[PDB]
């Protein structure tokens, strides 16, 4: 098997700057070969999409800023200048003798100003209370970089046993994140407790960012 | 232009077997050497196998993990790829794609993805619930309101907000798997003269067990 070796696994630019991905190659054996390389582009709920053909030739439709380069077993692929929508993870691929193999994979962090958390609450739903469970849900959305931390309280003390957390993909037209965190209790010790603050510690702010609801608003 | 448009995904029982499909149009079919990949739940891509031509005598070729197990299979007359997977195993679970072999053994044209799990848990339907802010919040100009799908297997849901028509301030959360179950859930924020003054709705679709819920956002009271 040629095995694609990508390097980086990561890495975050700003936009206009230039952004280098290398792709590495075992060597395989007979003189009948003939092996190619060729990149793609894969955004978030989307196919990968492919940028450029045998190493160095430029797709149809995909702008000036990509380029590809490469000798042997070392490729390449350039971007500059570096724009929002780049935000993606991009793959090798080799084409020649069976098997096709695709390398690792490097993510484009768009590199981008820092940026806070617009973070809300939301008590649980009439709805799921009638059937036993409690959902408390926080939204921490558009912010940067990635690096955010949620503290859930139940009145003066910290609570760590429900608690699901997303995700999202950076976003492709500012370039931010957005999470959202689910704490999870049953119906009994909601009940039983009433003051709930979901507190998000982040980069841009020195103390945590919270919101709060009292369980006597309905 | 060139299309190609996947389906047959679904939940499948360990040992159990599959055949997806791959519907083409916009080319000349019978000419291009087709292609199957996989790509597991946050992985890499994976090469499955590629049917040639008819010039070909509509050769197969397979990465050795399924050697045995796969069939890749082509309707020329009719434009139409298959791949049929026996003996299905756990680590089979991800988004399979068909593509078109264009210009150096390339893939030009890929089509839009059919997800694939494979598990012995059971198909069960999500429970849609509202996200309203609590009664004594103040005002900041927007306000953000959301829906929380819980409980549910397998992978896909889709959540729109207001059947298309906000498309703006909307982020939908990939889906966690707690205990052979999903929980998603989706933000949509919106200038605060718009609500509770006009009508916020989040429309859920879980299609393996039919769901089709409507949410309509209402403000909360006693």
């Amino acid at each position: 098997d040629i095995v694609l070796t990508q390097s980086p696994a990561s890495l975050a630019v700003s936009l206009g700057q230039r952004a280098t991905i290398s792709c590495r190659a075992s060597k395989s054996v007979s003189s009948s070969a003939y092996s190619f390389f060729h990149w793609y582009q894969q955004k978030p709920g989307q196919p990968p999409k492919l940028l450029i053909y045998l190493a160095s030739n430029l797709q149809s439709g995909v702008p000036a800023r990509f380029s590809g380069s490469g000798s042997g077993t070392d490729f390449t692929l350039n971007i500059h200048p570096v724009e929002a929508e780049d935000a993606a993870t991009y793959y090798c691929q080799h084409s020649g003798e069976l098997p096709f193999t695709f390398g690792s994979g490097t993510k484009l962090e768009i590199k981008r100003a820092d940026a806070a958390p617009t973070v809300s609450i939301f008590p649980p739903s009439s709805e799921q209370l009638t059937s036993g469970g409690a959902s408390v849900v926080c939204f921490l959305n558009n912010f940067y970089p990635k690096d955010i931390n949620v503290k859930w309280k139940i009145d003066g003390s910290e609570r760590q046993n429900g608690v699901l957390n997303s995700w999202t993909d950076q976003d492709s037209k500012d370039s931010t994140y957005s999470m959202s965190s689910t704490l999870t209790l049953t119906k009994d010790e909601y009940e039983r407790h009433n003051s709930y603050t979901c507190e998000a510690t982040h980069k841009t702010s020195t103390s945590p960012i919270v919101k709060s609801f009292n369980r006597n608003e309905c | 232009e060139v299309q190609l448009v996947q389906s047959g995904g679904g939940l499948v029982q360990p040992k159990g077997s599959l055949k997806l499909s791959c519907a083409a149009s916009g080319f000349n079919f019978n000419t291009y050497a087709m292609h199957w990949v996989r790509q597991a739940p946050g992985k890499g891509l994976e090469w499955i196998g590629r049917i040639r031509s008819k010039s070909h005598n509509y050769a197969t070729d397979y990465a050795d993990p399924v050697k045995d197990r796969f069939t890749i299979s082509r309707d020329d007359s009719q434009g139409l790829l298959y791949l049929l997977m026996n003996n299905l195993k756990t680590e089979d679970t991800a988004m399979y794609y068909c593509m078109r072999e264009g210009i150096y053994g390339s893939f030009a044209y890929w089509g839009q993805g059919t997800l694939v799990t494979v598990s012995a848990a059971k198909t069960t339907p999500p429970s849609v619930y509202p996200l309203a802010p609590g009664s004594a919040a103040q005002t900041n100009s927007m306000v953000t309101l959301g829906c929380l799908v819980k409980g549910y297997f397998p992978e896909p849901v889709t959540v729109t907000w207001n059947s298309g028509s906000l498309s703006s301030g909307v982020h939908t959360f990939p889906a966690v798997l707690q205990s052979d179950l999903y929980t998603l859930s989706s933000s949509v924020t919106v200038p605060s003269s718009t609500w509770p003054s006009e009508t916020v709705t989040c429309n859920v679709a879980h299609p393996a067990s039919s769901t089709k819920v409507d949410k309509k956002i209402v403000p909360r009271d006693c």
